[PDB]
């Protein structure tokens, strides 16, 4: 068995690794064409380089407005990350919070406020005690709270948390929204995604459905600073794109044995979609409340 | 009452930057959704307002050319119809106004 | 001490403001759109209102008959007044206007304001729009709405 | 009026252009030619007889790697005296506030003279003397800021380079001499080295009243 | 007259050996002989110090004054001139590092007064200068906290010594 701290930075050099071989299996310079279609600011084309330039770098080409509002690309239509490399010439449109339909943004959102509150967990519970981490579930936003699963100790199958227990987790993740880390990106083969997760059991059937949904085994990798991370889609740039968090409730669901797994339920709101305290209390409220997928 | 001594620059420094004569940061300029351009958020676009005044300014050309002289306002509705455009029968008793472009998209 | 004084010193006096304010109302009556010092606007806002409701009156009413004629300066408007924007403005009771802050004048620097008649044939202006429905904000409180409909 | 006029010491264009053969790089009429090129060849030697197209490639070798060192050393007088004034400013004006460190590693072949041409005695009493040679070598290149970041180039690691360069001589002057006029690059010329930095390129500027049409 | 700032533009430095920092790019940019006064165009620059690009031209744009409105032509030739002559990758990579306003050659007119006086009006112009660095704005200096406070009251007393003795 291996230590914590060693499985965290055993992940860390692995994903360093990784990102250092694609990196150099595109080592020479290479200038593609990428076109902004979106409505302000029509038809202008960025000359990129190959595997090194992002939607980001597009956004300081623009304007530093861009840059602060943009949260999600569209590249040829499908949802790109801020911070992705650019693989070829593509057009670009650039997705705010408050766009005609952001629901793109808002999926992106809810995965990386999961993904945060997952982390937020995994470095909260004790030495003593055994954390696994099993799944972030697509939920829907209507529904009022962002969901993540996990398996719990033996010696903790009776332990309910305190509203003490849950403004710690709460203060974790504004710590970590303080710490303003990128949400970093990588699409890795399964191979390596499963020497990546070997010590999990259910990460490894969370990567083996991801290689047996796509053709060719390639899954999204995300990590904010030290915690590594499968996910089911793109994520917004930074932790900085939170401003109201919250780890509204802890529940366990239906089926005890033979594990216990629990729901850890929290709610959030950007920096650009901010809410007032009597409106954020009753999400508060509405959050604490159980969501079923 | 002539002053009787004169002010140092230390004392006219202090006076000419203290904040209360220094310009105020604004935090009410957002980007404008359509076009892009900055705006106010209270305040109506500029590049957007004048798009719409200049294309308020040459429909304004053509009925003053329909009305042909002072004091002829008529007694009817006015719809403005651009070109490929037929006028609706709800479009029926209403004075019509030509503009020789297609109709812009903001224009419905 | 002006507690409870509701109307503006403007011009050179009463019958000065009087004035300005009908030349104004004259011009929006004739071209249904126009722009002006931002607190003119708002003292002929009132008043624009208060004619479209003279003109609903009537102009078989020698009362409205009256006023139209003082305030439309321009005597082929007050047919339009009575046979065009009232009978456009029949079903509604009383939002006919429509007043929205335009940057500054670029000479002096007056607040500005653009006022139009509701209807129209001119382009619209670009009006400020509330946030859309699909929106995190919106889709929490949607989801909220939908639950507290659920449990009463 | 006044009858002191400009004395210019070279020409605006090439006299009857080289057009690069097709696949001249590729691969590792010919009498009219050549005619032209010895009938241009006994003009330049009645105006000068001691002249060896032989003994030229050399000479052009030398031209071209010192001019290029004049290029490396911002030396403006000696680039003056192996270089023409057509070929000065789209040479020095787009390096006046860069650092340019160029070097000549080797030539893969010889140096081939292609063409010789030659003017009409009616250019204001001078006659002009152009010849185009083929130089395919090995260098290296690397341009530096204002500020001395790198732009362009690489420094230790050489590139292959073909060029096919024109020289002029004014053969009417006492004191003239064989320097740089331009270089034809073919329209058939790989694509350069890709620049070391980001250019976003604007589309159109619009005016309020006008409308963005595709 | 003077017009250093120009060649302060020109100024050129030596290749960067490959392991230094790199050096962000600054730009020299200024009008001269602007008909308006430099204290109010010390109050425009003074708002623009320290300020990102973007953020600048914002504020000029939704100022009222006519320094305003030079001053961000000023600063839209400067932005344009580092992404088109001084090799900056991104044109809203830019913040004001320095930006002051200095007197110009002014005018000498007759002001009339009552009797037979008369005063001298001053037909004032100024220049306007502008340095632009590349690379995002400085942060802030953050506020003294009392700890820091505290730790510089001990220092002192730490530092006090015994006066006018061996
Ligand atoms: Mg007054
Ligand atoms: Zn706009």
């Amino acid at each position: 068995q291996l230590s914590p701290t060693e499985l965290t930075e055993m992940r860390n050099d692995l994903f360093n690794k990784e990102k250092a071989r694609q990196l150099s299996l595109t080592p020479r310079t290479e200038k593609i064409e990428v076109k902004h279609v979106g409505k302000t600011d029509p038809g202008t084309v960025f000359v990129m380089n190959k595997n090194i330039s992002t939607p980001y770098s597009c956004a300081m080409h623009l304007s530093e407005w861009y840059c602060r509002k943009s949260i999600l690309a569209l590249v040829d239509g499908q949802p790109w990350d801020m911070y992705k490399p650019l693989t070829k010439s593509c057009e670009i449109k650039f997705l705010t919070f408050k766009d005609c339909d952001p629901g793109e943004v808002n999926k992106a959102y809810w995965r990386s406020c999961a993904m945060m509150m997952g982390c937020v967990i995994e470095r909260a519970f004790k030495d003593e005690y055994m954390v696994n981490l099993v799944r972030a579930p697509e939920v829907p936003v209507i529904s009022g709270a962002f969901c993540y699963d996990v398996v719990l100790d033996s010696k903790l199958d009776e332990w309910m948390p305190t509203k003490e227990n849950l403004r710690s987790f709460t203060k974790d993740a504004h710590a970590l929204i303080y710490k303003d880390l990128p949400f970093e990106t990588l699409e890795v083969e399964a191979k390596v995604a499963l020497e990546i997760f070997q010590h999990s059991k259910y990460k490894v059937d969370f990567i083996e459905e991801k290689a047996s949904q796509n053709p060719e085994r390639i899954v999204k990798l995300h990590r904010i600073g030290d915690f590594i991370d499968v996910s089911e889609g793109p994520l917004i740039p930074r932790t900085s794109i939170c401003f109201q968090y919250e780890v509204s409730a802890v529940h366990n669901l239906q089926p005890t044995q033979p594990s216990l797994i629990r729901r850890f339920q929290g709610v959030s709101l950007p920096v650009h979609l901010r809410a007032h305290f009597t409106i954020w209390d009753k999400l508060l409220e509405r959050s604490r409340k159980m969501v079923t997928e | 009452a002539a002053p009787k001594n004169r002010r140092t620059i230390e004392v006219n420094r202090c006076r000419r930057r203290n904040p209360q004569k220094l310009i105020k940061v604004k935090n009410n300029i957002d980007v404008c959704p359509e076009c892009g351009h900055l705006k106010q958020k209270h305040v109506l676009c500029a590049y957007c307002y004048e798009k719409v005044c200049k294309e308020t300014a040459e429909i304004r050309r053509q009925i003053g050319k329909q009305e042909g002289g002072p004091f002829k306002a008529p007694t009817i509705e006015t719809v403005v119809l651009y070109t490929g455009e037929t006028p609706s029968e709800q479009d029926q008793g209403k004075r019509i106004i030509e503009r020789d472009r297609k109709r812009p998209s903001w224009f419905t | 001490i002006s507690h409870g004084r509701v109307f503006r010193r403007m011009g050179l006096g009463p019958e000065s403001r009087i004035h300005l304010l009908r030349n104004l109302l004259t011009g929006l009556v004739r071209h249904e759109r126009i722009e002006a010092p931002w607190a003119r606007v708002d003292e002929m806002r009132g008043y624009a209102e208060k004619l479209i409701d003279y003109g609903k009156l009537g102009d078989t009413n020698e009362r409205a008959m009256r006023m139209a004629d003082f305030w439309l300066t321009e005597k082929d408007l007050i047919p339009k007044l009575f046979q065009v924007l009232a009978p456009r403005y029949k079903d509604q009771t009383g939002g006919y206007t429509r007043m929205l802050q335009i940057p500054n004048r670029s000479l002096d620097r007056a607040k500005m304001a653009v006022i139009e008649y509701k209807g129209n044939c001119l382009p619209p202006l670009p009006l400020p729009r509330r946030d859309s429905h699909l929106t995190l904000l919106n889709q929490l409180l949607q989801g909220l709405r939908q639950d507290l409909r659920q449990s009463q | 009026k006044s009858d002191r006029s400009i004395h210019l010491a070279c020409t605006a264009g090439i006299f009857d252009a080289y057009v690069p053969p097709e696949g001249d790089a590729r691969i590792s009429e010919r009498m009219k030619k050549t005619m032209a090129s010895q009938v241009s060849i006994r003009r330049i030697k009645d105006y000068d007889a001691n002249f060896k197209i032989k003994d030229f490639p050399e000479k052009a070798k030398d031209i071209f790697i010192e001019a290029h060192l004049c290029l490396n050393n911002s030396d403006h007088d000696r680039l003056h005296t192996l270089v023409t004034e057509h070929c000065f400013p789209d040479m020095t004006w787009d390096i006046k506030y860069k650092t340019v460190r160029w070097s000549f590693v080797e030539s893969l072949e010889p140096s081939h003279v292609v063409q010789v041409r030659c003017s009409s005695m009616m250019n204001q009493g001078n006659v002009y003397g152009q010849i185009t040679v083929r130089m395919h070598t090995r260098q290296t290149l690397a341009i530096y800021d204002r500020f001395g970041r790198l732009m362009y180039g690489q420094e230790d690691v050489p590139k292959d380079v073909l060029e096919y360069v024109v020289f002029e001589k004014q053969l009417t002057n006492p004191y003239g001499s064989w320097r740089m006029h331009t270089k034809i690059v073919p329209p058939w010329a790989p694509p350069k080295q890709p620049i070391l930095k980001t250019v976003m390129i604007p589309g159109p500027q619009l005016k309020p009243e006008e409308e963005y049409e595709e | 007259i003077s017009r250093k700032w120009e060649k302060k533009n020109k100024i050129v430095y030596p290749p960067q050996l490959p392991g230094e920092p790199r050096r962000p790019a600054e730009i020299y940019h200024c009008r001269r002989q602007i008909k308006y006064s430099k204290d109010k165009m010390w109050y425009l620059a003074k708002l623009i110090r320290g300020m990102s690009i973007d953020q600048a031209l914002a504020q000029l744009e939704f100022n009222d004054k006519k320094g305003a409105k030079i001053i961000k032509e000023v600063l839209l030739e400067a932005q344009d001139m580092a992404v088109r002559d001084h090799n900056v990758e991104f044109r809203s990579n830019l913040y004001i590092a320095e930006s002051t306003s200095g007197r110009g050659q002014c005018l000498k007119r007759i002001r009339y007064h009552g009797r037979g006086r008369f005063g001298i009006m001053e037909k004032v112009y100024c220049h306007y200068f502008v340095k632009l660095v590349e690379g995002p704005p400085p942060p802030p200096e953050p506020p003294k906290t009392a700890v820091a406070h505290a730790k510089e009251y001990i220092q002192q007393l730490r530092s006090r010594t015994i006066v006018h003795t061996l």
